């Protein structure tokens, strides 16, 4: 530091400086507990809502002979809604045709049947299988299940309101058709609306859209409530398909349950706030806002629970909450301390200069009045909140070094300072190390009689911590005798008789707000001292309450001590009359801090405690009865072996919360004693012009929109992993059928972390949610918290679980999954190895039955654990041995569970392949589920599988199998020759769903696997006589449907509810 | 080679070539052709500790 | 044809929770834990602790009662059935007293 | 060793730091000493 | 610290785990050397006595 440029004046060291020139002038715990992210519910979607995709498979023959080009539409470039081509099969892209605003990085993307599918399936938990095409047949639930949970967290958007137009065309007359926005729309206003285009052909598009009615098209319904203003919701008719508009149902009625409007929020701010601050909410016609805030009080229940659990001790996770506290009432309370009024009224206290004591200055030693009184004191206001988990006491090192003696001067202030400061803390064993510190402090001057040898009197009184350390003599007061200890006798009378009363103020406003407190009433706080209303808004001092009949009878009992006959010959007159005179000029010492913490703090808390990041957490203040001081408070979050009832195995199966915290009794004693208001103050104006700028945060109602999914990820937890374990809640097993493995500890551990990042991706969420869930046994999970009593009173709080629409739909889902299992990439049933060499030309997805076999066909050996192989010498054939105790040689039927072929793969590879190919017998490998992929062959030509079976049969290895291959051949229209083909693998079940349409322009179709365009998904245009608001949810998916499309805004509620200041 | 060991053949294998090991001979004590007793001169306990 | 263990044995799965106390080392810790917390719970046996640990260390052992290990599920399936696979193909075979 | 190489068992001594998230519940992560991983 | 802790690995059957770690051990047996070997151990106590 040089120099300052208002006189040229030169200096050194810069922090001389700036004063000069003022001179001229004049980890992750903590984080989400203050700053917890917020989930993004409300998403727009501006496209067609679907999930379903038609691809093509092989291309028409367009430029055949038979029949002319002119007969094609595709010689014309006309749009069709279906793509033209001799096979099409239907395939599952989530959001292929969608315009979102946010992107949820989860989806379902599934390539067309002829390429490989296998990558879906080997995600989850297959990480030691060694090739890139195999996957585990014993792991396809958990993968299945992973595969769901993300097309549902895919697909929870909303239907969005763009814009219609009017058709000038004669085809659909006077229709309102829908604009979707993008890059293009010429491409899409073909495959939104089937029934548009025109049917000049006898081809099987123009035999479906001349079948098709024709009234239903474009919009039909609207709300139109304003001139000028968007329409609310249309009803339109477009390609759809049901399940998903199902979905974005439920999740549009699940967000429409939380909706507020601009009314309530007042009636909610203006309760919070308890008159002083003022909002409005207009009085018009408006445009239906969305706003998602309110939920029930389980889910606030719920969610306090997993915090409580999260500050399970640790000892620093909650210390920047109550510094929280600290700083908030810093800008509120009108109440300053002044140092300077201790330092006034021990002045004029008379004593000579000849002693050697001075009573009147030794306590200003003590007390040192300083600056970091208030951080010390409002930490102690703030744990008023936390009875549950934080108990505040005082300081170890605040006690005196050896208890002392009351010959001490020092020490007979230094049980002053604690004696004031003692009331203030919230720990349940106050009154007992109030007593005891003077019973310290006289040791052999009188004695009482104690319980034990350990805890005799002369023990320190930090170590009274507990209600079984409370000594008799205290807890009967006849035992003190009043002729040898009549000071411990009347300082035992004033604890019992002047210590504070609990009381209660009712923050709260559970109609917006919830209620997320337990272990109390809603609507209501608990305070360690009593609390009156303010009368007058003019406050003025008087000496009416607690606190100052608590500074009163303290320093009357220390006159009384300087009283007495054993006593006061030890020391001079003089020094009597100054002790006696500083006592008296301390009793009616000024201080505004008594009557504000009467009756003008506890507003301050009713009106701060609402607008709070970690909602409050209380047990009952009992004053003075051992028989309900709280011992313990503990959570749950898991059962034991057998017991599925939480009231039951709560006692058994907890973990006890709860840490204690360090003050300053120093510095609340300055604080209490030294505490002056504004010189003419008024106790409205001042709390409209400070509470009012803290009344437009977000923060409040984010915590609420975080809390539903904090209660309903658990939920879905709790669903999916009872699919692959054995649980305690009843649900349904729809995928029994699909094999699973047998869950360890492990296997469910890890897909419970699964399913925790396919949530925090998908809400956007950075912090971390269900984690304490994830610490311990994620299989029989229960919530619940209890608190217990000295005798042994149990209360226990079991909160109910609200229902999760992301599980409902989930399971709705899995049903639908049932019996649409071909479309994801899966058959049913089970597989046939023989050689079937034919001209035919049946498909293998949909098998002639005289092939099959099963267990009730007569004649068909089963095999199961057992295999012994003996070999044929001298000509004879090698025989193996069957379940009932038979060898039987290589031929016939037989039946294999697929563990039997995996165990023993080499060794039966060598011995059976050689007599499936040339010779006879057939091998039915029972798996249940299974991928298939797809080759396409010519008909007209010759073919064989032995290349493609043989490299399925080669690739089995005891921990993974490929994608089970399969031969179709191609449909043709026109007549066309006849070859030999050699199939080997076919199903057992029908398997041929996910075709659509076949050769979808010619007339018909002579040879090879035909099927129109399915009547049963498109049952509103074929049926004249079915309601337009009608699903086949369980059995079919439909594929176009009425839709519903909201144009609601969300502003946020600093945009709409205006205070005045 | 599709399918590898789940153990590991080359781990497991390692640890049973040293579980092969016969027990290490005691032949101290005993006598050699000639007659002398074989081993050291030492006091029994000293030599056992 | 017998092999002595000083520990009960159970036929084997791996899908048996891990919070059974018809295991006899899962009840061995829980019963150890119950009398230590016990043994803490009036603040009698330790006099001079000056601030209130009693919530804390009941805390603590409440998390290592309720801890998750499969050792307990391991000691009573697995590990006799490779003692038996292990112990005819040693050099020196075992040698029991009861 | 031929029980290690055998055995499923993977002892990892983290899943005491992972229920503790650390006083009596630090001392505990003392006297156990879970960055140790010897196990003869 | 081993009894507090330790877990399976999140995929095991055990009809693959044991079956892969029964069979190299197996193969390096010794049983029929030792059950070869101690018939001469039993042989040479007549000869002595
Ligand atoms: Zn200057």
């Amino acid at each position: 530091g040089y120099q300052c440029h208002v006189c040229s004046a030169v200096l050194f060291s810069p922090l001389d400086l700036d004063a000069h020139v003022a001179s001229h002038g004049l980890n992750r715990k903590t984080a989400q507990l203050l700053h917890a992210d917020t989930p993004r519910l409300v998403t727009w979607d501006a496209g067609l809502c679907t999930s379903f995709k038609i691809v093509p498979i092989v291309p028409a023959q367009v430029p055949q002979d038979v029949l002319a080009y002119t007969f094609f539409t595709s010689s014309y470039a006309i749009q069709s809604p279906f793509p033209e081509a001799a096979v099409s099969r239907i395939v599952v892209h989530t959001r292929w045709a969608s315009n979102v605003d946010f992107d949820r990085d989860s989806s379902v993307i599934m390539a067309p049947p002829t390429e490989n599918n296998i990558h879906l399936f080997k995600q989850l938990l297959n990480t030691e299988t060694l090739s890139v095409r195999g996957a585990n047949p014993l792991m396809f639930r958990a993968n299945v299940l992973h595969m769901l949970l993300e097309f549902v967290l895919d697909n929870l958007y909303l239907n969005r309101h763009t814009g219609f137009s009017q058709d000038h065309t004669p085809f659909t007359e006077g229709a309102n058709l829908r604009s979707l926005p993008g890059p293009d729309a010429e491409k899409w206003y073909s495959i939104m609306y089937p029934t548009r285009m025109g049917t000049p052909n006898v081809s099987k598009i123009c035999n479906f859209v001349a079948s098709c009615v024709r009234n239903r098209v474009g919009r039909f319904d609207r709300a139109q409530m304003m001139n000028g203003a968007m329409s609310e919701w249309v009803d339109v008719f477009e390609t759809s398909d049901a399940l998903t508009v199902s979905i974005r149902g439920r999740w549009m009625a699940r967000l429409a349950r939380m909706n507020i409007n601009p009314t309530e929020i007042e009636w909610a701010l203006t309760e919070c706030a308890q008159g002083y601050v003022t909002v409005t909410s207009p009085y018009a016609p408006s445009v239906n806002r969305l706003m998602p805030y309110r939920i029930s009080n389980a889910e606030r229940q719920i969610s306090q629970i997993i915090r409580v659990m999260n500050i399970g001790n640790n000892a620093t996770v909650i210390q920047p909450v109550l510094q929280d506290i600290s700083v908030l009432l810093q800008r509120i309370s009108p109440l300053q301390i002044d140092p300077t009024i201790i330092s006034n009224t021990m002045s004029t206290v008379s004593e000579s200069t000849t002693q050697t004591l001075s009573p009147a200055s030794s306590i200003l030693g003590k007390l040192r009045p300083s600056n970091s009184d208030f951080s010390s004191f409002r930490v102690a206001l703030a744990g008023w909140l936390y009875n549950g988990v934080v108990t505040t006491v005082i300081d170890d090192s605040s006690y005196p070094k050896d208890g002392g003696s009351v010959t001490s001067l020092e020490n007979l202030w230094d049980f002053f300072i604690l004696a004031l400061a003692l009331p203030l803390t919230t720990d349940p064993c106050a009154p007992v190390k109030a007593f005891m510190t003077l019973a310290n402090m006289m040791v052999g001057f009188e004695t009482i009689p104690m319980d034990n040898q350990i805890y005799t009197q002369s023990r320190r009184a930090s170590a009274f911590s507990t209600p079984h350390t409370w000594p008799r003599c205290f807890m009967n007061i006849q035992l003190i005798s009043p002729i040898d200890a009549p000071i411990l006798r009347q300082w035992a009378e004033i604890i019992h008789r002047y210590w504070p009363n609990p009381s209660q103020i009712r923050y709260g406003t559970p109609n917006v707000f919830g209620s997320a407190n337990l272990f109390t009433p809603p609507e209501v706080l608990l305070l360690p001292i009593d609390h009156q209303p303010a009368n007058v808004t003019t406050p003025t001092l008087d000496f009416t309450n607690e606190l100052t009949n608590w500074r009163a009878r303290v320093c009357e009992l220390m006159k009384n001590l300087v009283d007495n006959q054993r006593y006061q010959p030890g020391w001079t007159q003089s020094l009597v009359s100054s002790m006696r005179g500083t006592l008296g000029k301390l009793k009616l010492i000024k201080s505004m801090t008594p009557m504000y913490l009467q009756q003008l703090a506890p507003v301050e808390l009713a009106v701060i405690a609402p607008m709070l990041p970690f909602p409050p957490f209380q047990v009952p203040y009992v004053r003075l009865d051992r028989d309900r001081v709280p011992t313990m408070v503990g959570v749950t979050r898991q059962s034991r072996d057998t017991i599925t009832q939480p009231a039951l195995s709560l006692s058994t199966t907890n973990t006890t919360v709860g840490v204690p915290l360090a003050l300053d009794a120093r510095a609340i004693t300055v604080a209490l004693l030294s505490g002056k208001y504004p010189p003419d103050l008024v106790t409205n104006v001042w709390y409209a012009d400070a509470i009012y700028p803290m009344y437009a945060d977000t923060e409040v109602f984010s915590n609420l929109q975080r809390d539903v999914i904090t209660c309903e990820a658990v939920q879905t937890l709790v669903t999916l992993v009872a699919q692959i374990s054995e649980t305690q809640y009843p649900v349904d097993r729809y995928l029994d059928w699909i094999p699973s493995l047998r869950a360890s500890a492990a296997t469910a551990a890890t897909f419970a972390e699964w399913v925790n990042t396919s949530m925090k991706t998908a809400f956007d969420l950075s912090d971390m949610l269900l984690e304490p869930l994830l610490s311990g046994d994620p299989r029989m999970t229960q919530l619940a918290i209890q608190y217990q009593q000295y005798n042994g009173r149990t209360f226990n709080v079991i909160p109910e679980m609200p229902g999760s629409v992301i599980a409902d739909c989930v399971q709705l889902t899995a049903e639908v999954f049932n019996h649409e299992y071909n479309l994801f990439g899966i058959a049913r049933g089970d597989i046939i190895i023989g050689r079937v060499q034919s001209t035919h030309l049946w498909s293998p997805l949909a098998p002639p039955p005289d092939l099959v076999f099963d267990r009730d066909t007569p004649g068909v050996h089963i095999f199961g654990r057992d295999c012994r192989i003996s070999f044929g010498m001298n000509g004879a054939a090698p025989m193996i041995r069957d379940e009932t105790g038979m060898m039987v040689p290589f031929e016939g039927n037989w039946i294999f569970p697929l563990a039997l072929w995996q165990m023993n793969t080499r060794y039966f590879n060598q011995q059976f392949d050689a007599w499936i190919k040339t010779g006879e017998l057939r091998i039915r490998i029972e798996m249940g589920a299974y991928p298939y992929m797809l080759h396409y062959y010519d008909p007209r030509q010759y073919a064989n599988a032995w290349n493609l079976t043989s490299a399925w049969l080669e690739e089995i290895t005891p921990t993974s199998i490929p994608s089970v291959p399969f031969m179709v051949p191609i449909s043709s229209d026109h007549d066309i020759s006849s070859a030999p083909a050699v199939q080997y693998i076919i199903s057992t079940e029908y398997n041929d769903r996910s075709l659509f349409c076949t050769n979808s322009s010619s007339p018909q179709t002579i040879a090879g696997p035909d099927k129109h365009i399915p009547v049963e998904r498109y049952n509103i245009l074929t049926n004249p006589d079915a309601p337009p608001t009608q699903i086949q949810l369980p059995e079919v998916v439909d594929l176009y449907n009425v839709v519903t499309r909201y144009a609601y805004e969300t502003p946020p509620i600093t945009a709409v509810v205006m205070g005045v200041p | 080679e599709h399918y590898k060991a789940r153990p590991g053949i080359a781990s497991v294998q390692k640890a049973t070539e040293s579980a092969e090991l016969p027990m290490k001979n005691n032949d101290e004590g005993t006598p050699d052709k000639r007659g002398n007793t074989k081993g050291a001169l030492v006091n029994e306990h000293v030599e056992a500790r």
